[PDB]
DNA sequence: CTGGAGAATCCCGGTGCCGAGGCCGCTCAATTGGTCGTAGACAGCTCTAGCACCGCTTAAACGCACGTACGCGCTGTCCCCCGCGTTTTAACCGCCAAGGGGATTACTCCCTAGTCTCCAGGCACGTGTCACATATATACATCCTGT
DNA sequence: ACAGGATGTATATATGTGACACGTGCCTGGAGACTAGGGAGTAATCCCCTTGGCGGTTAAAACGCGGGGGACAGCGCGTACGTGCGTTTAAGCGGTGCTAGAGCTGTCTACGACCAATTGAGCGGCCTCGGCACCGGGATTCTCCAG
């Protein structure tokens, strides 16, 4: 099937790591689904504009990292950058 | 307009609605079932005609008409109770060459249907 | 029609209670109704522009979410 | 054989997050590790928010994250309140706080 | 509602042995009247209205009722009623339905009552009951064919469950009842509006095609104009041109 | 009889409604107001039953947030009580003016 | 630790107690007679009069 | 400060409803494998700024001294919102039975748009300067503030 | 009910640090011929939701009505901020005078797109228990007069 895809399978996979026994209501799961579509578009739009700033025609991981630096308040940005860079580091070795 | 019509004729009455609160319903029924000097009780066929006792009156008038017989039968038998002391006449005002005739015809048809369907000796003897 | 009085004084007082207000002036209900009717008309006007453009006759919740994001006021929970 | 997402030690979808990138007219070239980075960041924010909301609800004697506690987790965090400053979580109400002036005694 | 205080009063008149609770009043009064009603035999017989059991049902469902009694059970015609569901989800060891007429208006009005009464006996649902009763419910105007062949078994099925005495021919100690119908006159202005309305283009169209409720609106506008006309339209002030 | 002093039931209303996340505007009247407002934009525009829900949530949040900024302007003038003067200052600073 | 079972006073009904409780309910019927009789509504007088 | 009533909260334990998750079964879409241009990266190299200094000039920042004007505080006065009980309007059913207005979806198809050329004006950066108006000068007009 | 005493304009003038004009060239529209894919124009399906409204009963508004305690006005006084004056600090407004590093150019892979398969998430679609939701105690907790 297809019709309407969403984040629900990843908001519940990531929730089962932080709190193995905690569930999530359909409304709250929908709210998380919506929230991720916010940050995705925000980071990707700032990254597209960043590519446009240094006149690149590609959004690389460097653009995404600089877009993450521009939005997260310090500690949030300092840990999100580490998450992204570790994921990219570990994905290039496989 | 019945409430207005009866004052034009000076008839002492009281009336019962879906809007009359419960304790007032009981008070009105008592101040008519057990009190004379009131001539007339104006009441709604559903809210007033469903299940309460009124032996203190007769001459039931059906000003309206409805194709569902249940309400009319139920309302008739508000007078025709155990504890009655006079024969109960039941008047029914039908406009001529007007659909009210057909409404009573439909009511009679459904009445006959019920007569057939459930009155066939569902007694304690069987 | 003029049904801006459906937002009644008790409702405005409940919205003030939720907002921490613990005493409300008398002329605060005829103010809040003018403040709320300007905010509604702005978000509805933008939701009807997103609905006319899609050649649709019903203002869907997506139109309201898009028009609310246009104002800056971002709400989470209706598919956007 | 192996989802691109799995090859990062993650739970989030590196594959679909690539398509959403190179379909939304952001640029003309999504790199090998642009979606691998964005997916990681998205999953990170989800981890943070979900943990906070989840045991805020479990602080409320609940075993099911409810949007009320989504709002509580977001509004109590100083970093997530800056991030989601202009976002209204529906059916999340507000935060309990009484101005000292109003309070009696 | 109207008979609530009658069941209380009659109780106190006939059986001054049981303790009675009569459940009516404003939102807070009904909370006050339930204080202590968890306790053993705090109340022996409880009276309440259909209409203020629907929005107070969380309190009643969580109780072991010995007998659940519905007066003028007529009020429970529909299975898709939402107070049929409210009363069905009541823990009751015995159920009793009182009504002057279990049905008059149509068949299938017995199935809701009997399924509420004996769920496991009448567990077979509307598909069975309609395929079973179709000749009888159609006999009036629609499907006839079987011509009251089914009536004997249908009637016999009810006999274990309902007692139906008729208070006219079985007890000759009762004043008589007369159906004194009286036909009523032309009523010139009533009839002017009647024959005008009944002949208008839109009413002709509606009577030709309509999604039920619009034609019921036609004949209910006729309730208006047949009963008295300021229901239909007040007589105009007449003034020189 | 017994009655609370002015300010006792007020803080109780504060506590009750600043803990329970639900709508506070009567549903049907607000849905009627939405149609009134939309009548002057495009005649005969249907509103999905969940579009008015989103509008109502986004309006109640806006009004609650505007009352939280009004109550600060009330306390700025040494006034525990809020009035049109405090809403106006709060909206002035918010850039809504 | 802060438990509240309220298993204390496990009161039960009995046949000897049945007739005693019926007796107090018969007295309650006798009291109901005071509800069955009636009194008046105590209507009120007209408003005070101006005199400038 | 304790009293003593009278209302509110506030967890404990109980009882069903129904959403949240459990699984199953195919559809979409992300992976795999491979050829084909190329994004940008990196290695020079031209050549603007940036930076860093130093002097002379003087506006300006700044400290001080002195009233005046404005700011927290008190209290009294009066009304207008809070609390709470009663009358009124809104608003659910049951009763009444389905059309139809309109999103949701495809299959054709013709029109619009990408792609990818080769020209040719027109937009940039010089250069060649012309000139608004900044700075300067003075009387005219308010525009004060102390008498 | 003034007048020193300041401060604020108003009008005029001039030349020099910025506003326009003119020529060039050369990257970029413009113009043109193919080739999809995209989107439009109908034609079918499935829903939901208005149909007109009515008369019972309820919760929520709405209204009466006391009264109390906060919103303001009045009064005062007691700092404290502007106002002005003398000093001095140090910025500005020009200069000289390196070389760090933009900005560019070129060159050439590693990188991105494509691209046909392939399959395995994933999403929909029912099912079935736990888990919140509401309830009904009784026991701690506040709030309100009362001494
Ligand atoms: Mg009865």
């Amino acid at each position: 099937r297809s019709r309407k895809e969403s984040y629900s399978v990843y908001v519940y996979k990531v929730l089962k790591q932080v709190h193995p026994d905690t569930g999530i209501s359909s409304k709250a799961m929908g709210i998380m689904n919506s929230f991720v579509n916010d940050i995705f578009e925000r980071i990707a739009g700032e990254a597209s504009r960043l590519a446009h700033y240094n006149k690149r025609s590609t959004i690389t991981s460097r653009e995404i990292q600089t877009a993450v630096r521009l939005l997260l308040p310090g500690e949030l940005a300092k840990h999100a950058v580490s998450e992204g860079t570790k994921a990219v580091t570990k994905y290039t070795s496989s | 307009v019945l409430e207005q019509f009866l004052t034009y004729h000076g008839h002492l009455y009281l009336r019962l609605d879906g809007s009359t609160r419960v304790e007032q319903r009981q008070a009105l029924m008592e101040r008519f079932n057990a009190d004379k000097r009131i001539f007339c009780f104006i009441l709604s066929t559903r809210s007033g005609g469903v299940g309460v006792n009124l032996t203190g009156a007769d001459t039931v008038v059906f000003y309206d008409s409805d194709w569902n017989p249940t309400m009319d039968a139920q309302a008739q038998d508000r007078c025709h109770r155990i504890g009655q002391t006079r024969d109960v006449h039941i008047y029914r005002l039908i406009s001529e060459r007007t659909v009210e005739e057909n409404i009573l015809k439909k009511a009679n048809q459904k009445r006959m249907l019920g007569d057939m369907a459930i009155e066939g000796g569902n007694f304690t003897t069987a | 029609r003029d049904n801006i009085q459906g937002i009644t004084k008790p409702a405005i007082r409940r919205l003030a209670r939720r907002g921490g207000v613990k005493r409300i002036s008398g002329l605060i209900y005829e103010e809040t109704r003018g403040v709320l009717k300007v905010f509604l008309e702005n978000v509805i006007r933008d939701a009807v522009t997103y609905t006319e453009h899609a050649k649709r006759k019903t203002v869907t919740a997506m139109d309201v979410v898009y028009a609310l994001k246009r104002q800056g006021r971002t709400l989470y929970g209706f598919g956007g | 054989a192996k989802s691109r997402s799995s090859r990062a030690g993650l739970q989030f979808p590196v594959g679909r997050v690539h398509r959403l990138l190179r379909k939304g007219n952001y640029a003309e070239r999504v790199g090998a590790g642009a979606p691998v980075y964005l997916a990681a960041v998205l999953e990170y924010l989800t981890a943070e928010i979900l943990e906070l909301a989840g045991n805020a609800a479990r602080d409320n004697k609940k075993t099911r994250i409810i949007p009320r506690h989504l709002q509580l987790a977001i509004r109590n965090d100083e970093e997530l309140n800056k991030l989601l400053g202009r976002v209204t979580i529906a059916q999340g109400g507000v935060l309990p706080n009484i101005q000292a002036v109003l309070l009696p005694k | 509602t109207s008979v609530m205080l009658n069941w209380e009063m009659e109780l106190k008149r006939w059986c001054p042995s049981f303790k009675i609770l009569t459940y009516y009043g404003a939102q807070k009064e009904r909370k006050l009247k339930r204080q202590g009603w968890t306790k053993p035999n705090a109340f022996h017989v409880c009276i309440t209205s259909y209409k203020l059991v629907l929005q107070d049902h969380q309190a009643f469902r969580r109780k072991n009722w010995r007998y659940l009694i519905l007066d003028e059970a007529q009020n429970i015609k529909n299975f898709k009623s939402q107070r049929w569901q409210s009363l069905l989800n009541f823990n009751s060891q015995r159920r009793l339905l009182l009504t002057g007429t279990p049905l008059q208006n149509s068949l299938m009005e017995l199935w809701s009552l009997m399924h509420f009464l004996m769920p496991h006996v009448f567990q077979s649902h509307r598909e069975f009951k309609e395929w079973f009763s179709n000749p009888l419910t159609g006999m009036i105007e629609g499907s006839q064919e079987y011509n009251e062949g089914l009536v004997k078994r249908l009637h016999k099925v009810l006999r274990p469950f309902l007692l139906r005495r008729v208070k006219v021919d079985v007890e000759k100690q009762m004043p008589k009842k007369y159906e004194h119908v009286i036909r009523c006159r032309l009523s010139k202005r009533q009839r002017c509006l009647y024959d005008d309305f009944m002949a208008q283009t839109t009413t002709k169209e509606t009577l030709a095609t309509g999604h039920f409720m619009s034609v019921i609106n036609i004949l209910m506008q006729l309730r208006k104009v047949c009963n008295h006309p300021n229901l239909f339209d007040p007589r105009p002030v007449t003034s020189p041109f | 009889p017994h009655r609370y002093r002015p300010g006792t039931v007020a803080l109780r209303e504060i506590r009750r409604y600043q803990k329970s996340t639900e709508l506070l505007i009567r549903k049907l009247p607000f849905q009627r107001l939405v149609r009134e407002i939309a009548q002057d934009f495009k005649t005969d525009l249907r509103f999905q039953s969940s579009a008015v829900m989103a509008l109502q949530e986004a309006c109640e949040a806006y009004l609650v947030g505007l009352f939280e900024d009004t109550n600060l302007c009330a306390i700025h003038a040494k006034r525990v009580t809020i009035m049109p003067k405090d809403i106006q200052l709060a909206r002035r600073i918010r850039g809504e003016r | 630790r802060r438990k509240g079972p309220h298993c204390e006073r496990p009161l039960t009904q009995e046949e000897l107690l049945r007739e005693a409780k019926i007796t107090e309910e018969l007295n309650l019927r006798s009291l109901e007679t005071y509800e069955r009789l009636e009194a008046d509504k105590k209507k009120q007088v007209h408003k005070k009069r101006k005199c400038p």
